[PDB]
């Protein structure tokens, strides 16, 4: 099923994923396909930050669901 | 669920999407400078 | 020559980098080292914003000339 992810600036990733799908797996799509390294990444869906362990389907994310993707610069 | 932000307390009219809300949120998490759980 | 760009966490990025280099070509150096995609990425030097199809010597950006990175919060 395919859901989006959305950044700060509008620009949409779309995603190829299964309702199994851990959001670390999630993440790992995302650096694929925008090389951003998944520490980088913050997801937001329904009220919540998305934690790396659970599913998507824990979330009740499902077809066409759209995703915010926040971006942190390293630190230090 | 949310009624208001976690990070600036705006209340969330009725009239907001969950995609408003969530696009709210993930604004007020990248504007502060640590990370934050709610 | 080398550029400086500094972040509000606290980091220096160093560049190796041309003066007829565009800031689009800074902002790919930038990605290839910190991971972040150049539309999220603003420039800013001397407190002017960075345009794109601009290059480095139309702003008198200079060898260790330092700028600064921030990232968008909105398109
Ligand atoms: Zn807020």
């Amino acid at each position: 099923m395919q859901i989006f992810v959305k950044t700060l600036t509008g620009k949409t990733i779309t995603l190829e994923v299964e309702p199994s799908d851990t959001i670390e797996n999630v993440k790992a799509k995302i650096q694929d396909k925008e090389g951003i390294p998944p520490d980088q990444q913050r997801l937001i869906f329904a009220g919540k930050q998305l934690e790396d362990g659970r599913t998507l389907s824990d979330y009740n994310i499902q077809r066409e669901s759209t995703l915010h993707l926040v971006l942190r610069l390293r630190g230090g | 669920a949310l009624r208001s932000c976690p990070m600036c307390q705006k209340e969330f009219a009725p009239r907001l999407t969950q995609l408003d809300v969530d696009s709210h949120l993930a604004q007020c998490l990248a504007e502060s400078t640590e990370d934050v759980t709610w």
